[PDB]
RNA sequence: UGUUACAGUUGUUCUAUAUGUACCAAAUAAAUAUAGUAAGAUUAUUUUAGUUGAAUUAAUAAAUAAAUAUUUAUUUUUCUUUGU
């Protein structure tokens, strides 16, 4: 499903009449798809180089923040240390030791 | 009725002790503006209620003595709009009079605590930019607040001063003697 | 001056039409797009329902208040819109134009202390369902809050007092409102004292409890006495 | 039928207010303007008179007075007591108020023009020649304004030279 | 596609390349008269090759090789004196450069002699260039301050200022460069076309010359200890740069991306009236001469000054209802007589 | 045609006769030759002080901020504004003083103008909003009718089978393809739209237009607009004495009749209003720049039998001041009563526009002295408004013995007692053990 | 059509002003039952509760600890479609944000805070939102 | 300014029904032409004959 | 809303204090407000003003009751409902219409106190 | 030869064919009633910027569909280049 009406370009050099592709130095469609996949995978690996940093309740996505806050506001109203609520949702376990942990 | 600044029947039933309040000076400028416009509204309501027919054309000159409102609609208008506006004006007057009494008390306390001139200087609401709104000829040398900034005496040097002269042969027309400048026209 | 023919751009009038049927299906409300439905079911069909009304369902009398910033109230007071010498109510807010009529929907408002950690002066305000932190701030400053949880008729009468020449019997709030805000001592409800008063349970003649205003014309035409 | 703001219809200061007029033109001649005023007054008067006629006819058909009052109010009027709670001002009262206001305005205008003529005589006797305003330092004067102000001075004001006469440059007259 | 510009790329045609004329002194006023009122209180010559030589000479002068610049200037000045008649613009300009080279080499007496000869040639000229006279007396002032005549140098700088404030047009340099930001139709890319800027130090060389004159005057005044003169010169310099900026001022048109409408550049690129000429020839101060001999309308009293006609009969006013029935014609009955009595003669 | 077109310069000969006519044509003498009409600036209306004379102390100059007086003249009596002067964000920040003209074409005295009214510096976008609204509104909407396919009166039956004869496939053939059929989306008066104008923008644009007239110098203030007789010849004699070119071709006149300075009124003078009906370029408008808030009681097409354009059902009346009429009519004549009415109607607007730290200084400086509270004698008003005020003052005596007195509402509010009867489920008000509150019916 | 055509000389059915659609016609109950709209103004996400909804025989999925109650945002293309259905109203106004999933206090207030509702004492300040008042004790019908 | 008045509905353009156009754009009637003197595409404009359109 | 009495007045005549007293004199001695019941919903809420036998009209009776309260006129008739605060004579009543036992002040006073106590949030 | 009775939901007294006024889904009057919608037309030159065969996992805690088009956003190093 590509453009059947070919784009027209102002011909400044007579070799533009011969060239079919607009940017010949640009990789082909599937080649640049593979290139983008590889680059995004490398960026993701760089981002996950360090372990999964556990995050407090305020820096949570909206669909978890208020749930986790309400699940323990009752116990937080009474100031005493060592109270934990085992909420179902939240960050998952990494499975290995982490410097942030 | 919470319309006045005293409190509502709900607060009365609750028994909240809000009677002794901190008397702070309050000029009630917004309230005075609202009272002005409410007074104008009441006068306009009376006018539109007392409007009677006065037709200038013979086809309509048959009912030149009657009210433009039918009696029923005139009564309904007087019963709703006119007296609701009067009640709103009365509410504004009551609030402003209460605040004036409190302000008089505060002024008396400040005068007996510091002195007349000290209390007046402490109660004065003068801002260093009040001239920009009340007397801009005293604020010209402070900042350029003109919509036509090029004519401000600080930036007035940019406006050109042509050499005009009247020509009797053209009918008293004023014409500038400055010769035009040649323009770039080709390249 | 042109046609925004999809996947082609802004084409010129009288130009080529042979390569646009999506533009015709955009003009005419007829639509397609089964490329995602050919195999998998839609997300609204896959997701279950948490309740018969749905999440955040605004059922009748849900007590959905519009927020009122304590910072906004303090800003209005410091500006000069609101007189702190008097008891501030929703009528006073609306008259000082602190809130627009667009925002006023039953139940009235909630005082939220967003961006304020200290109130400098005592403020006596009447609202509904103020936050515990804002109530604490006002009390520490020295003011007083009263959770005046009123019905719809009471709200309309408080917002339009001139339409009522005399005081009229105002009904008590509903059961949910009575148990939540009116008789709640934490919210400083306006009926907590009446609810705690036990002299009304003894005899039906002793059920009524009187209350008085606590204690410490308007003609525009004045006589020309200055001479 | 349907809902229409009858509570706003007729509330403006003039007859043209609160009228849905969508048959106008960007330029109206003398006849067009006369007909526009005629149609506004006619709309108002027809509305009022038709409402009055319908109300009076309905009351008469129901058997009451043309104002809708009954036997109780008729007997009250016979005894001489006031029937309505709030007797509003009548046409005679409104016209009398307008008349007395206009008469006070006329008297004030007489006294004001007397005092103003006195002050103008004093000012013209004091100042024979124009003041600082009669200068061309920033631009030319206006011959129309000069011919309107000629009657205030002894010297010829409208007679302007071709040179931009300046106050401090050359003594005028 | 990006452009590497490896091959030869022909330049583009842009309105900033318009051939700007030279500001000329009026024929009546003379530089000699200005100096007096201040004191009161062709044969064939290989001009291409001599232009190469003069360019090399000014390159030497800019690089700091003053003796070589001086000898190049001498050769090209001999060539120009042979090729041009007496009191010519290029002749006086090249001897300006020659006096500058003399002063830089240290022959201050000969530099002053040459610059005085330049001044007398400017006086003899009919309509000399403002840039030429300003640069000439700027070189005069620099030579005077090198000799030790600081008061005379300041006098020369001040006379530069008083000439450029009385005969130079501050808006003509950016007449065709002021509406250029309205050509840009793209906001995400190529958006520098909406912010194209042209420095006045490149399109008004008289402005830069007078700016340097005032800078040197302020320096001399600070050295001497004349706070009044320094304040005066700085005020005038600020006023000049403010006039330039004001004549460059303009509001913004469309901000975001516009597709199509390429024929709007005809409206964009025009002789747009600069702020200076607008405020000068405002239609109220510089009024338009309007003769009623070529018109069909005139004031109430001047009825007979209209364009004449043969057998003119005033029928009536063109009352569009006269085409209607007898009742309309009866309604339009006395209007003609009343109009006649309204426009009657005094 | 377009300039970038081949057909632009394809006329090569025949445009001009080589022979010049011996009556008007002339030759160019040179630079000193003063050509009639030639001007450096593009002037689509090249007028001067003779064709379109300005009525102001000075000719509008770039060295002057406005072509009027900046200080009161010592030989003319000066009258300040009816309301105090305050400089908002858009005002000219300079004193504006204009001469008041007598009906004998003489300057009797001078009067201060309000910068908020005649000092709001004009802006092209606001003036364009005003003009566009006025034109779109003044269009006639009843003539926007057109036929639809369902309004063609043809048989609701296929004329011929699609495959039978060589004719094309068609059915009712009452559509737009045929010369007798109608369109599917025709023009309808109820489908057309009438724009909505807010009071803020309307007032701002009107004050900008007034300021533009003042800057151009075509504003003239007179004391009265009265005629000895209500006839047209008296009006034309007044115009001839005042040099008002009310001809269809001359610079038209726009009157704003608001009455005298001592006697202002919201109604036009009867004699002048009857005399001003003349077939020329003259228009009289109401002494106001504000407008009523526009509404729309058919925003969702609930009433289907509505005949009229969508949008505001309360458009601006024709006799109101507007940018179109101000541009069409050269001179703008305004009365002192109209000035007073404009000031009285814009006072509270500019006070609410004011910033808070300046608003708190208004009672300090004395800009909020309300006569309703007894701190000043009442201010001057129009005839009708003073009549309404006197009527109110007289009728106020009937609200004394009644508890519904609007001049003293809820007077027994502090002295009463409130009782929460839970069996009745209500809070009631009592005075001396008697229920003074009222239970609403139904 | 033509000026004197027989098609227009004779009368026919006359078209009237068409009625408009419901203002909230394009918001559906399926969305309000399934998802909810969360997040800041320009980062709104429609979230639906996760898990595999399935009705099986008795004896399967005994351990309730696996079935977790949690909300996860729906696919962005479906969210865009559902938001466009709300954008349908007032298409030409580019300065108008899309309609919300659940009505807010501001919308319920704007429903009657206009100029054409200033006199309607009823249907003001959430009349239908508020609970009903007590009827008369002698209330009856025929 | 809430939705300023449309420039196309200003009464200065009564154009032929085109492909694009707003619901509030008043186009020319069906069967009627936009320009009055253009009987054909080659019809000339009358020299001194002026047809007053719009206002009186 | 325009048929029944909802937020809408039904008698537009507003009489003076003397006209209020003159309209109360024509009421026969022995009449009580509790005698006239509230008409049902399907009955149009209207008031013919002060006519013969006007006290029989429920809407005219209470509309005049409110006008006498504003003008400060002593209302000669009784209250619409008399509250039972103490246990006095009669110590037993008969009501075949099952309304007196539930509309009693003592019967609804205890039901409110039951609900006020039953709240356990 | 004419006149009677039989009229479409069906009539020619079972069914079928045929036929019921010049194309038997009979003819006349209304319908934008609606076709998962087959197809055909769709008014305006001189232009001013990115990809030309990719993407494709129904369904519990997995970073990301891609192409096309419109608006819009990132001046970080380096020998040059680089549509992210
Ligand atoms: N929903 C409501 O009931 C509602 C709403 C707004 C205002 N009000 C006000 O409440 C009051 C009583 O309402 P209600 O339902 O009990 O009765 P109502 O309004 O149905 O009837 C009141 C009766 O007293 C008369 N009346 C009203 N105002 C009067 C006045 N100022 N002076 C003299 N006579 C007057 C009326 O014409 C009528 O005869 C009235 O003032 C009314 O305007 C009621
Ligand atoms: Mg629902
Ligand atoms: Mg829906
Ligand atoms: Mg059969
Ligand atoms: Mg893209």
């Amino acid at each position: 499903a590509f453009r059947r009406l070919v784009k027209r370009h102002k011909i400044t050099n007579n070799q533009m009449l011969l060239m079919r592709r607009r940017e010949p130095y640009k990789p082909t469609m599937k080649d640049r798809q593979e290139i983008a996949d590889r680059a995004k995978l490398e960026e993701f690996e760089r981002k996950n180089a360090d372990g999964l940093m556990f995050v407090p309740e305020k820096a949570l996505p909206p669909w978890q923040k208020s749930l986790a806050h309400n699940a323990k506001a009752l116990g937080s109203r009474i100031n005493f240390r060592g109270f934990r609520v085992r909420v179902a949702d939240g960050q998952d376990e990494p499975g290995f030791p982490t410097p942030f942990r | 009725s919470g319309a006045f600044g005293c409190g509502s029947y709900r607060s009365v039933v609750a028994g909240t002790q809000n009677v002794p309040r901190r008397m702070t000076f309050y000029p009630s400028a917004y309230e005075l503006i609202q009272l002005h416009k409410a007074h104008r509204e009441v006068i306009r309501h009376f006018y539109v209620r007392d409007k009677i027919f006065d037709n200038k054309f013979p086809g309509n000159a048959l009912a030149n003595g009657l009210f433009k409102f039918v009696p029923n609609r005139r009564e309904n208008y007087h019963m709703r709009e006119l007296m609701e506006s009067i009640r709103r004006r009365s509410i504004w007057m009551h609030r402003i009079k209460q605040q004036r009494e409190i302000n008089a008390k505060v002024v008396e306390n400040m005068e007996v605590k510091y002195g007349k001139k000290a209390a007046a200087s402490m109660l004065c609401f003068t801002t260093p930019d009040s001239n920009a709104y009340f007397a801009p000829h005293r604020y010209q040398d402070v900042a350029n607040s003109w919509p036509n900034y090029w004519q401000h005496p600080s930036v007035n040097h940019v406006v050109p001063k042509p050499r005009w002269r009247r020509h009797r042969e053209l009918g008293g027309i004023t014409r500038v003697e400055d010769p035009f400048a040649v323009q770039a026209s080709d390249y | 001056c042109g046609h925004n023919m999809i996947k082609m751009g802004w084409m010129k009038i009288g130009g080529s039409w042979k390569y646009s049927r999506g533009y015709n299906d955009r003009r005419r409300v007829f639509a397609r797009g089964q490329w995602q439905e050919r195999k998998m079911t839609p997300r609204f069909m896959l997701a279950p329902r948490v309740s018969a009304g749905g999440p955040r369902n605004r059922y009748e009398g849900k007590l959905v208040f519009s927020p009122l910033r304590l910072s906004k109230l303090l800003w209005a007071i410091d500006t000069g819109r609101i007189n702190p010498n008097e008891v501030i109510t929703l009528y006073h807010l609306r008259q000082a134009n602190v809130v627009g009529e667009r925002e006023i929907v039953w139940p009235g408002f909630v005082l939220i202390s967003n961006g304020v950690r200290r109130v400098p002066y005592p403020i006596h305000i009447e609202l509904q369902n103020a936050s515990a932190e804002s109530i604490r701030l006002i009390e520490e400053a020295g003011g007083s809050f009263t959770c005046v949880y009123m019905t719809h008729e009471g709200l309309y009468q408080e917002l339009h007092p001139e339409e009522y020449p005399i005081f009229m019997d105002q009904e008590l709030p509903e059961r949910r409102g009575l148990e939540s805000l009116a008789t709640n001592p934490s919210k400083r409800g306006w009926l907590t004292r009446w609810y705690e008063d036990s002299s009304k349970y003894a005899h039906p003649a002793a059920g009524r409890r009187y209350s008085h205003y606590l204690k410490p014309t308007l003609l525009p035409w004045h006589s020309y006495n200055t001479a | 039928g349907g809902f229409t703001m009858k509570y706003k219809k007729g509330t403006g200061l003039w007859d043209e207010d609160h009228v849905n007029d969508y048959k106008t033109n960007r330029y109206l001649s003398a006849r067009a303007t006369m007909r526009w005023y005629q149609e506004m007054e006619r709309h108002q008067t027809r509305n009022s008179l038709n409402a009055r006629r319908a109300t009076q006819s309905h009351n008469n058909n129901r058997g009451l007075h043309h104002t809708g009052r009954g036997a109780f109010e008729r007997e009250l009027e016979r005894r001489g007591v006031q029937v309505e709670k709030y007797p509003l001002t009548t046409t005679t009262g409104t016209m009398r108020v307008a008349e007395l206001v206009i008469l006070r305005r006329m008297e004030l205008e007489k006294r004001a023009e007397e005092a103003l003529a006195e002050q103008r005589g004093e000012l013209q006797k004091k100042n024979p020649t124009p003041s600082e305003w009669y200068d061309e330092s920033k631009g030319p004067l206006n011959p129309n304004f000069l011919r309107s102000m000629r009657s205030h001075y002894e010297v010829d004001i409208a007679n302007l030279p071709d040179t931009p006469l300046i106050r401090g440059q050359r003594e005028f007259f | 596609v990006t452009r590497l510009y490896t091959s030869y790329y022909t330049g583009v045609l842009y309105p900033n390349q318009l051939v700007q004329p030279k500001q000329r002194l009026p024929a009546d006023v003379s530089v000699s008269a200005i100096l007096q009122k201040r004191s009161e209180p062709r044969p064939y010559v290989p001009l291409g090759e001599v232009a190469k030589l003069e360019l090399q000479g000014d390159y030497y002068m800019e690089g700091g090789m003053f003796q070589e610049a001086l000898e190049h200037y001498g050769v090209v000045a001999k060539a120009y004196n042979y090729a041009y008649p007496e009191n010519h613009a290029q002749r006086i300009g090249i001897r300006i450069k020659l006096s500058a080279a003399f002063r830089q080499t240290g022959r201050l007496e000969s530099s002053l002699a040459n610059i005085e000869e330049v001044l007398r040639m400017l006086d003899a000229s009919t309509r000399p260039s403002l840039e030429l006279i300003c640069e000439a007396l700027l070189e005069l002032g620099i030579t005077r301050e090198a000799l030790g005549m600081k008061r005379e140098a300041t006098e020369a700088y001040e006379e530069a200022l008083e000439v450029v404030n009385s005969f130079h047009n501050w808006g003509e340099s950016h007449r065709m460069l002021r509406l250029l930001p309205r050509l840009g139709r793209r906001f995400n890319y190529n958006f520098e076309e909406k912010f194209v800027y042209f420095s006045p130090f490149d399109y008004d060389r008289t402005f830069a010359l007078v700016d340097q004159c005032l800078e040197r005057a302020e320096t001399i005044f600070n050295e001497i200890g004349d706070v009044e003169g320094a304040i005066r010169v700085l005020q005038q310099r600020k006023e000049m740069i403010d006039k330039k900026f004001f004549n460059m001022r303009d509001f913004a048109g469309r901000i975001h991306t516009m597709r199509g409408h390429w024929k709007r550049r005809a409206q964009h690129l025009t002789n747009a009236p600069t702020p200076d000429e607008l405020l000068r020839y405002s239609p109220t101060i510089h009024q338009v001469h309007r003769d009623f001999k070529y018109e069909l309308t005139a004031p109430i009293g001047r009825e007979k000054e209209v364009m004449p006609g043969v057998n003119r009969l005033v029928l009536d006013m063109g009352n569009p209802y006269r085409r209607r029935g007898r009742l309309s014609n009866k309604m339009l009955k006395d209007a003609d007589h009343k109009f006649a009595n309204y426009v009657r003669q005094k | 045609s377009s300039i970038f077109s081949p057909r632009y310069d394809w006329r090569t000969s025949g445009v001009h006769d080589i022979a010049p006519r011996d009556e008007g044509d002339f030759l160019y003498q040179g630079p000193q030759h003063v050509l009639p009409g030639a001007h450096p600036l593009p002037l689509h209306h090249p007028h001067n002080t003779i064709t379109r004379p300005v009525i102001s102390p000075y000719i509008p100059s770039p060295q002057r901020s406005h072509p009027y007086f900046t200080a009161p003249l010592p030989e003319l009596p000066h009258f300040s504004t009816t309301k105090p002067i305050v400089y908002t964000y858009g005002t000219m920040k300079e004193r504006i003083i204009a001469p008041v003209f007598n009906l004998k074409n003489e300057v009797i005295y001078t009067r201060e103008l309000d910068p908020f009214i005649f000092g709001m510096y004009p802006e092209v976008e606001e003036l364009s909003k005003n003009l566009t609204y006025w034109m779109v509104r003044c269009q006639n909407f009843a003539s926007k009718w057109d036929y639809e396919t369902r309004e063609i009166w043809r048989k609701a039956k296929k004329n011929w089978p699609n495959t039978g004869m060589g004719m094309p496939r068609v059915g009712n053939r009452k559509n737009h393809l045929y010369t007798w059929g109608g369109r599917t989306k025709p023009s309808k008066p109820w489908n057309m739209l009438m724009p909505t104008m807010d009071v803020k923008t309307w007032s701002k644009s009107n004050r900008m237009m007034l300021t533009l007239k003042m800057l151009q110098g075509r504003l003239q203030v007179v004391d009265r607009l009265t005629l000895e007789e209500p006839t047209q010849e008296c009006y034309l004699e007044l115009c001839r004495n005042m040099s008002w070119d009310v001809r269809h071709t001359g610079g038209g006149v726009l009157f704003m009749d608001g009455g005298s300075r001592i006697t202002p009124s919201s109604e036009f003078d009867r004699a002048f209003f009857f005399g001003s009906f003349f077939n020329g370029r003259n228009k009289i408008v109401r002494p106001t720049v504000l407008c009523d808030e526009q509404y729309d009681y058919n925003k969702t097409a609930a009433k289907q039998r509505m005949k009229g354009p969508k949008g505001a059902k309360n458009p601006i009346p024709i006799n109101r001041f507007n940018a179109y009429d101000a541009m069409k009519h050269d001179r703008l004549v305004i009365t002192e009563g109209a000035l007073m009415q404009l000031e009285d109607e814009l006072y509270e607007h500019k006070l609410q526009i004011l910033p808070p730290h300046i608003r708190n200084q208004l009672p300090e400086y004395g800009y909020l002295d309300s006569e309703a509270l007894g701190d000043c004698v009442p201010s001057l008003k129009t005839i009708q408004m003073e009549a309404a005020a006197r009527t109110e003052e007289a009728e106020s005596d009937m609200y004394k013995s009644f508890i519904d007195n609007p001049y003293n509402p809820w007077k027994d509010n502090m002295d009463a007692s409130y009782a929460v009867d839970g069996a009745d489920g209500t809070v009631q008000k009592f005075v001396d053990g008697k229920k003074v509150s009222w239970s609403m019916l139904s | 059509p033509k000026m004197g055509c027989e098609e227009i000389t004779r009368k026919a059915r006359r078209v009237q002003l068409q009625p408009t659609e419901y203002l909230a016609q394009h918001r559906m109950q399926v969305w309000q039952l399934r998802f909810k709209e969360m997040g800041p103004p320009f980062s709104r996400v429609w979230v639906a509760l996760g898990g595999k909804m399935r009705r099986r025989r008795v004896g399967r999925q005994v351990d309730v600890k696996d079935m977790r109650y949690y909300w996860r945002p729906i696919e962005p293309q479906y969210q865009r479609l559902y938001m466009s259905r709300l954008r349908i109203r007032d298409h030409s106004n580019k300065l108008r944000q899309p309609m919300r999933l659940r009505a807010t206090n501001a919308d319920i207030g704007s429903g009657s805070s206009s100029i054409e509702w200033e006199r309607a004492s009823n249907r003001k300040y959430g009349a239908m939102l508020a609970p009903p008042k007590r009827q008369d004790f002698e209330f009856r019908v025929v | 300014m809430p939705r300023p008045a449309p420039r196309f509905a200003m009464g200065h353009m009564l154009p032929h029904r085109s492909n694009v156009g707003s619901q509030f754009l008043h186009t020319q009637r069906h069967g009627s032409r936009s320009t009055w003197y253009k009987k054909h595409y080659f019809s000339l404009r009358p020299f001194a004959i002026q047809r007053h359109h719009g206002t009186t | 809303g325009a048929f029944t009495k909802g937020r809408r007045p039904v008698m537009r005549q507003k009489y003076s204090r003397e006209a209020l007293q003159a309209a109360l004199a024509m009421v026969p001695p022995g009449f009580e407000v509790a005698d006239v019941p509230r008409p049902p919903q399907r009955i149009l809420a209207q008031s013919e003003g002060i006519v013969g036998r006007w006290y029989s009209n429920y809407w005219t009776l209470h509309s005049m009751r409110y006008q006498c309260l504003l003008a400060g006129v002593e209302w000669p008739l009784g209250e619409r409902q008399r509250p039972r605060t103490n246990y006095d004579e009669p110590f037993f009543f008969a009501d075949f219409e099952e309304s007196k036992a539930i509309r009693d002040y003592r019967s609804r006073w205890i039901n409110v106190n039951r609900s006020l106590v039953g709240m356990t949030k």
